[PDB]
């Protein structure tokens, strides 16, 4: 079975710059669109599961754990809880100017320990292949780069696929990220006609992805900078406690106090 | 007593069913019958009081069978399980209850024991019984009065007539107790003999020895062992743990000088003290005490030479502490039977390997030496490797067209020499053998009739062996086969069933059979059953191939055959076509072959 | 080496 | 299976079977690996496209799996190439499908069905009903002759016995369906309550009929309401097998004994237990019968005490080369209608006939050195005919 999780980034500094803007896409279809996927998920096997994830500035929230207009009970629900709980989490928010960027790696880490339950719970004659349909929307923070390095490796380990889905801006950490787990990365320009990127690059599972012609990946710059300048370097100097890419040789690096000894 | 709509015997309403009946491994039919878990893990503990007090008659991997008689009660209570001592334990292993049946037959047969004792002294035979009123009601029939010679109380009784009455008290409700006290017996000194340190005794061998010693006066009886298992051993450590005069008894000369070599090998007693009451060569029989005889001269019927009648006057004269018998299984024939009455002795032990035979003549030994002590477990043997592994198989010959055509015409049974002789199984057999003889695999061809094995054995330049071949021609093909590597199989006849000590083989293939003979087939398996030095169960070392003609009365004889060994446990794996054979080069190719062997089966007559 | 034969390690019935 | 079922259907049944709530969903289910996928991309397209994309959008290694899903939905006729775009219909259907718009239940199945099967074998004590007698004599297991006596059971009837619940029961609704449409009872009505069940009067009889089979029941005296029993939407082992031919059976239910007797013998019966022998006796009766020894074979693995599933191959060499053997023997003689020829002047007129026979299917076995051959009586006034006209 398939265990998909989707990281919705619904940042309200960054959806709501859209709903200023009056432009033509907005929230409430990124998470129809969201919720379409979903379904179709479920839609494809009863053993298949899904779960979504929503992120905010201050923390993320869990979206999910008769046919009055005809229709299958189990996707109602589904539909059900998720509006309610969007709703009531986009109206009630705190108001915090120094934290604005949106957070993402607690959102993965949660995903990840979930997914972790799921399959320590699940029978062991059945085999579980997860996956986390990340869906970023606005910038990433500089100061987030290594709790979302340790949980990549992490789902490295894990054996769990990052599916990028970065729209309006190309995040290098995240497309680092899905680099390193093998996870498809694709960048929308047609916001409006998203949903059908989801069910052709997306939705196919990894059982069936290899066996399947999909847009290829995107070159990833692996770039290296001093700590001084945050500028690119190729020939970085670490010492052996640190590990710390530097600028040049010093008599000792400032991250470590050590009593380096010239030769 | 009751029969479902099927076949089955209905017990719903005959006895419950225990609350932890799957704690309970144990079943109790009211027939006697018992079916044992071998997967509980208390099979062990339920193995050995079920083998304690009934005889087995179906072991399979999985749920073994049992059924318990008066014989095995009887044995029982010789080894000291008093009718509660059994009964209460019976009903605490059984997941269903006991029968009211079982439970009544168990008291009877428990307490109708050791009431009557036979015991021999000074060359008499004395019915001697605490209670009088036994005597008192046993004398109604007049049998006993002609019987008998013209508290504890105790009569005489006629040497000749000893087998009539002790047939009689079975039937009679009274078993006789032929139980010697070696221990306390001052009137035959005990002889000088004892068990060396170098013989090993096995735990199965040591668990007979106990059955059989359940106490201080050892009890007569028969253990049945494997060949290949050690019962010449057994049979020696019963003797030296008797440690009274012994006289063992085999069947043929190959018997005698086996039994005496063991003798030498595994006690301590000296060469002289033990002789050779054969005619070939004897060993001054009257000098010594432990001593080696046949039962075709102890109960020979014609003039007795002189020598061997002193001889014979000797024996009879004396009296035995110990008497082995081999080879039980021709006990009840008449004149071998004669041997129990005419030679006097307190226990009379019995050994063998295959307790088998058509006539109900084996039921008789219950009583002509004592109840089946122990039956060793074929597949436990094999499990802890004391007897190699054995890939049991049957090959299926179709039966060449013409060859079928003649013996369907012809109703007289000229159909022995010809199915036992078909092109087929001809190439079946030299291509089994071409297989082995590659694989560095010893054979030992059997075939009842002489004529086919005489042909087959031509055909194929190999040294048959037969009834009337000399015996150092005999002794010559046995150590050729033994040490030559350049050949590897012998080709025996009946007579190497019968007894012999031949060196271990790799594979037995039976071109033909005498018949549905399990004394046979189980015979001439044991000569496979002997364990390599280093060899393993599961790699099914050693192979038996029992050669068959398919739609032919050797199907028949073949499925009546295999009946003892499947109910050891050996799974008789079919084959009916044989890998190989097309590509490989085998004789009677063509049609003429075969009609020229047909021309001479049918000039046989 | 020492391995079974074909008939032995496989049922050889046609079935 | 169902995709047999479904396949063997037209069109015009096949657009109105589409219903709205379920089928467009169980139907989507049977879809093994892709065509799920292909569904739903082109969901949400108004505009076919050209099958080109179709060909090329799938690698060239794990195309078979492509030509295979292609060839099993155009059979559904999910679309149609407009020259792909799906059926209105069901892309509609779909949409509304996809946002738009009990333990003592199995119990009764299990006894429902047991005392089913206790009919269908010669039980005396069954559960009596003449709608269902009459149901199973038409299904093409069970033939009576005789009103006043009890049907017997024919040939297949020990095959279908012998098959595992799921196959037997999916089998038995598979012929029920058949026998609805001769009956009359509308085949789209009762086929999308089965996929409904996965999530009239025609209505209630069907409803009445499934619960005698025991996958539903009302429970409150035949309300509209329905519970489905496990069995609607679509365990360990008991018998001990030893290499002497000897079952050890832990039964308690008459059927399962029943069912052992049908193919060996019964020796013994125990509160817990039931001993029985599997001879040629009994083998070679239910070969008789009808079934075959695979259906013996598989029977004895299906119901497969544990003990004797650390063993590998769980049933005894031994014991399933018996079983074939004994079933092969029956069949040693094989009988087969047929026409022989002789006296033929030319070898030439043999032939030509001879490829004649060929070409129609007539000729079953020949003879060229004997010049003789063998034609069933079907095609014997074939070769008359086409020996009169020369
Ligand atoms: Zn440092």
């Amino acid at each position: 079975l398939n265990l998909l999780v989707i990281v919705v980034d619904a940042n309200p500094i960054w959806w709501g710059k859209q709903a200023l803007k009056e432009s033509q896409f907005t929230l409430s279809k990124c998470i129809d669109a969201v919720m379409v996927l979903g379904n179709s998920h479920l839609f494809m096997n009863r053993s298949n599961k899904l779960a979504v994830i929503a992120s905010h500035i201050q923390e993320s929230r869990f979206l999910y754990p008769g046919s009055k207009d005809g229709k299958y009970e189990l996707l109602t629900s589904a539909n059900e809880v998720i509006v309610e709980e969007i709703k009531d989490l986009m109206t009630k928010s705190d108001i915090k100017g120094q934290h604005t960027e949106t957070l993402l790696a607690g959102s993965l880490a949660k995903a990840l320990c979930y997914i972790h339950r799921m399959n320590k719970e699940v029978k062991d004659n059945q085999e579980m292949k997860s996956r986390i349909l990340v869906i970023k929307a606005a910038e990433d923070s500089a100061l987030q780069y290594m709790n979302f390095m340790n949980v990549i490796f992490a789902a490295q380990k894990q054996n769990i696929l990052i599916d990028a889905c970065v729209l309006d801006s190309d995040s290098g950490l995240l497309q680092q990220a899905c680099d390193i787990t093998g996870g498809l990365y694709l960048k929308v320009p047609q916001m409006p006609s998203l949903l059908q990127y989801l069910l052709w690059v997306f939705l196919p599972d990894q059982d069936q992805r290899s066996q399947l012609i999909l847009p290829p990946p995107v070159h990833v710059d692996y770039r290296a900078a001093c700590f001084c300048h945050r500028n690119l370097i190729e020939i970085g100097y670490v010492c052996s406690v640190c590990l710390s890419i530097f600028c040049n040789f010093s008599p000792i690096c400032t991250t470590c106090e050590t009593a380096f000894k010239i030769s | 007593t009751k029969v479902d709509e099927y076949g089955a015997k209905d017990y719903r309403l005959q006895m419950p069913l225990k609350d932890d009946h799957t704690s309970r491994p144990l079943w109790v039919a009211p027939d006697g019958h018992i079916f044992l878990e071998a997967f509980s893990p208390v099979y062990k503990y339920a193995q050995d009081f079920l083998v304690a007090i009934a005889e087995p008659v179906c072991r399979p991997t999985h749920v073994h069978e049992y059924k318990l008689t008066a014989y095995s009660l009887y044995a029982a209570v010789s080894v000291g399980l008093q009718t509660s001592d059994i009964t209460e334990y019976l009903r605490k292993l059984s997941k269903t209850g006991v029968p009211d049946g079982i439970m009544q037959f168990i008291k009877l047969c428990t307490v109708s024991y050791g009431k009557v004792k036979l015991v021999l002294k000074h060359n008499r035979y004395f019915v001697e019984s605490c209670h009088p009123d036994v005597i008192q009601h046993l004398l109604q029939d007049p049998v006993i009065r002609e019987c008998r010679l013209r508290q504890t109380v105790s009569f005489e009784v006629k040497q000749e007539m000893i087998e009539e009455l002790q047939k009689r008290c079975i039937h009679l409700e009274y078993p006789l107790l032929a139980e010697y006290d070696f221990r306390n017996d001052s009137v035959n000194p005990d002889i000088n003999i004892d068990l060396k340190p170098t013989a090993v005794l096995r735990p199965y061998q040591e668990k007979s020895l106990r059955k059989m010693f359940g106490n201080g006066r050892a009890r007569s009886g028969v253990i049945v062992l494997p060949c290949g298992a050690g019962k010449s051993l057994v049979g020696v450590t019963a003797a030296c743990t008797v440690r009274k005069r012994c006289l063992v008894l085999g069947n043929s000369a190959v018997s005698v000088e086996q039994w005496k070599a063991q003798f030498k090998m595994w006690s301590t007693i000296d060469d002289s003290q033990i002789c050779r009451f054969t005619s070939d060569a004897k060993d001054k029989p009257i000098g010594c005490s432990v001593a080696i005889s046949t039962y075709s001269m102890l109960g020979h019927t014609t003039k007795r030479s002189w020598e061997a009648e002193r001889v014979m006057e000797w024996l009879k004269t004396q009296e035995w502490g110990l008497m082995i018998l081999d080879e039980v299984h021709t006990i009840p024939a008449k004149m071998f039977r004669r041997v129990l009455t005419i030679v006097q002795a307190h226990c009379k032990l019995g050994l063998t390997a295959t307790l088998v035979r058509e006539d109900d003549k084996i039921v008789d030994l219950n009583f002509l030496i004592g109840p089946k002590l122990y039956e060793a477990n074929w597949m436990e043997l094999q499990n802890n490797g004391y007897i190699a592994k054995v890939q049991c198989a049957e090959v299926w010959c179709p039966m060449s067209p013409e060859f079928y055509r003649e013996y369907v015409a012809i109703k007289t049974k000229k159909r022995i020499l010809l199915y036992t002789m078909n092109p087929n199984k001809f190439r079946a057999c030299q291509f089994l053998i071409k297989f082995h003889e590659r694989r560095n695999d010893k054979i030992i061809v059997f075939a009842d009739n002489v004529f086919a094995l005489k042909e087959y054995a031509i055909r194929l330049n190999k040294p048959y062996i037969y009834g009337p071949t000399s015996q150092g021609e005999r002794m010559q093909i046995l150590q050729n086969f033994k040490h030559n590597p350049k050949i590897n199989t012998i080709f025996i006849s009946k007579v190497g069933d019968t007894s012999f000590d031949l060196p271990e083989a790799n594979v037995l293939i039976q071109i033909s059979s005498h018949g549905g003979s399990r004394r046979q087939e189980a015979q001439r398996l044991g000569r496979v059953l002997r364990a390599k030095k280093g060899m393993v169960a599961e790699e099914y070392n050693a192979f038996f191939y029992s050669l068959v003609s398919q739609d032919t009365q050797e199907m028949a004889y073949s499925t009546k055959r295999q009946r003892f060994l499947v109910d050891q446990g050996y799974s008789f794996k079919v084959i009916t076509k044989l890998a190989g054979m097309e590509e490989e080069d085998l004789a009677f190719s063509t049609k003429e072959e075969q009609q020229q062997l047909l021309q001479k089966v049918l000039a046989a007559t | 080496a020492k391995e079974r034969p074909i008939w032995l390690r496989e049922s050889t019935v046609q079935g | 299976n169902l995709q047999e079922f479904l396949g063997g259907l037209s069109p015009g049944v096949l657009d109105r079977l589409y219903g709205h709530p379920a089928t467009c969903l169980a139907v989507f289910r049977e879809l093994p690996s892709l065509a799920k996928n292909w569904v739903m991309r082109m969901l949400f397209l108004e505009q076919p496209l050209p099958q080109a994309a179709v060909a090329l959008w799938v690698k060239k290694e794990f195309s078979k799996a492509q030509e295979e899903s292609t060839g099993l939905l155009s059979g559904l006729r999910i679309w149609h190439t407009q020259l792909l775009i799906l059926n209105p219909i069901f892309r509609q259907n779909l949409r509304i499908a996809l946002l738009g718009g009990v333990p003592s239940l199995d119990k009764y199945a299990e006894e429902r069905w047991e005392v089913v099967l206790h009919f269908m074998v010669g039980s005396p004590s069954a559960a009596v009903s003449q709608d269902l007698a009459q149901l199973l004599s038409q299904a093409g297991l069970m033939k009576s002759t005789e009103p006043g006596e009890p049907p017997c059971i024919t040939s297949a009837g020990f095959q279908f016995l012998l098959l595992d619940t799921p196959a037997q029961l999916w089998y038995f609704m598979l012929q029920y369906l058949q026998t609805a449409q001769s009956r009359g009872m509308d085949l789209v009505e009762i086929l999308s309550f089965l996929f409904q069940l996965s999530f009239s009067d025609s209505l209630l009889n069907f409803l009445q009929h499934l619960r005698e089979f025991g996958l539903v029941f009302q429970r409150k005296r035949k309300s509209r309401r329905y519970y489905p029993t496990r069995l609607a939407i679509n365990q360990p082992g008991f018998i001990v097998v030893e290499t002497n031919y000897r079952l050890y059976a832990y039964t308690e239910s008459e059927l399962q004994i029943a069912l052992i007797a049908l193919f060996s013998e019964m020796l013994y019966r125990f509160p817990n237990m039931v001993v029985a022998q599997v001879t040629r006796e009994s083998v070679q009766q239910a070969i008789a019968s009808g079934i075959t020894a695979q259906q013996i074979i598989h029977f004895l693995r299906t119901r497969a005490h544990p003990v004797m599933l650390k063993q590998t191959p769980v049933l005894p060499p031994t014991i399933t080369d018996q079983i074939r053997l004994w079933e092969l023997e029956r069949d040693r003689l094989r009988f087969t209608e047929g026409v022989l020829y002789n006296q033929f002047l030319s070898q030439v007129d043999f032939e030509l006939l001879l490829a004649h026979a060929r070409e129609l299917g007539v000729l079953v076995f020949e003879n060229s050195a004997k010049r003789l051959m063998v034609v069933t009586p079907a095609g014997h006034s074939d070769v008359k005919r086409f020996w009169k006209r020369q």
